[PDB]
């Protein structure tokens, strides 16, 4: 679901013909770029492995439970691409999210 | 097949981020030597 | 008073915490030789009880051009919205003058921002309630 | 329209003010914050 995240923001800036996020900093501050979007049920297939593969002793990455978060998404966003410091609000919706 | 180049380093050093979090005014511009857009220590907290 | 939040910056860790929630306390100093009035509460209240001032002249115009336009149906329903116009521009300069002062104002952090609106300083704030998580990093 | 009018009174008011007040750094300081305010309203 990150790749399918990050690849969208990726375009997404494409769209707004920004082809590299820091120029939004020569006329924002680094606290005033936000991400507001979120997930229903966040990284599935991470908690497929916390609840079954750990189960059966199959190889899981140590750090699996992280992957899960719905925020995370937004935190690799950030942590690859935009570098910002503004708010970060997660909401969860189902399917209105 | 490099649309998404993911980002290495942020735009501010180690040593300036602080700086950069407690200056509202504070812009990046582009580097002359590496041509990317970073932070430079004389715009951070300046009169201009 | 205040709430905010905030990311860090490019890492490749997701569980490590960070510093930028010290944004909160963003403010330029490369010119504060001078002390800002809008820092000032009573300079604030000076302006306010002028704007005041002005509101009620507004609210006498319009209310006499009503009596023109002129009947009880229509003066009622009319009269509400001239009144409610009035309190409208009341708490906008309100919110000018005593609730958001310092949002255009970069030489004001938010946090000082906050505390200032009820006459407070950044000496004020006693206790620091730490997210204290007992872990070496953070 | 007409509370633009009156807000260009209130500048120059704040203006004059600042002009008794008064001698460089002193002004920019000051009316840097004057037109602020006079942005905000």
């Amino acid at each position: 679901i990150t790749l399918f995240v990050l690849v969208s923001v990726v375009e997404a800036f494409i769209a707004s013909g920004i082809t590299d996020p820091y120029e939004m900093y020569k006329y924002v501050h680094v606290s005033e770029v936000g991400n507001c979007s979120g997930s229903g049920m966040g990284g599935v297939s991470a908690l497929r492995g916390m609840f079954k593969d750990r189960f059966k002793d199959e190889p899981v990455q140590n750090d699996i439970l992280q992957e899960s978060f719905i925020n995370t998404m937004s935190a690799w966003v950030n942590m690859l691409l935009i570098s910002s410091s503004g708010p970060i609000k997660t909401p969860v919706g189902a399917c209105a999210t | 097949n490099k649309l998404f180049v993911s980002k290495e380093h942020a735009p501010y050093t180690d040593e300036l981020e602080e700086d950069v979090y407690l200056d509202p005014l504070a812009r990046v511009s582009k580097d002359k030597k590496s041509g990317s857009l970073t932070f430079n220590s004389k715009n951070i907290q300046s009169k201009d | 008073a205040m709430a905010a939040t905030a990311t860090d910056k490019i890492g490749r860790s997701v569980p490590a915490p960070g510093k930028g929630i010290l944004t909160t306390a963003r403010e330029h100093h490369s010119s504060v030789k001078y002390a800002s009035p809008n820092l000032n509460m009573k300079y604030r209240k000076r302006q306010l009880v002028t704007r005041e001032a002005q509101i009620k002249d507004w609210v006498e115009n319009e209310l006499e051009a009503l009596k023109l336009e002129a009947q009880n149906e229509f003066l009622l329903e009319r009269t509400r919205e001239i009144h409610n116009e009035a309190e409208s521009q009341l708490r906008a300069a309100q919110q000018q003058w005593g609730n958001d002062f310092y949002k255009r104002d970069p030489r004001i952090a938010p946090l000082r921002g906050a505390l200032a609106t009820y006459g407070l300083t950044i000496d004020d704030l006693g206790v620091a309630s730490f997210h204290g998580t007992s872990t070496k990093a953070n």
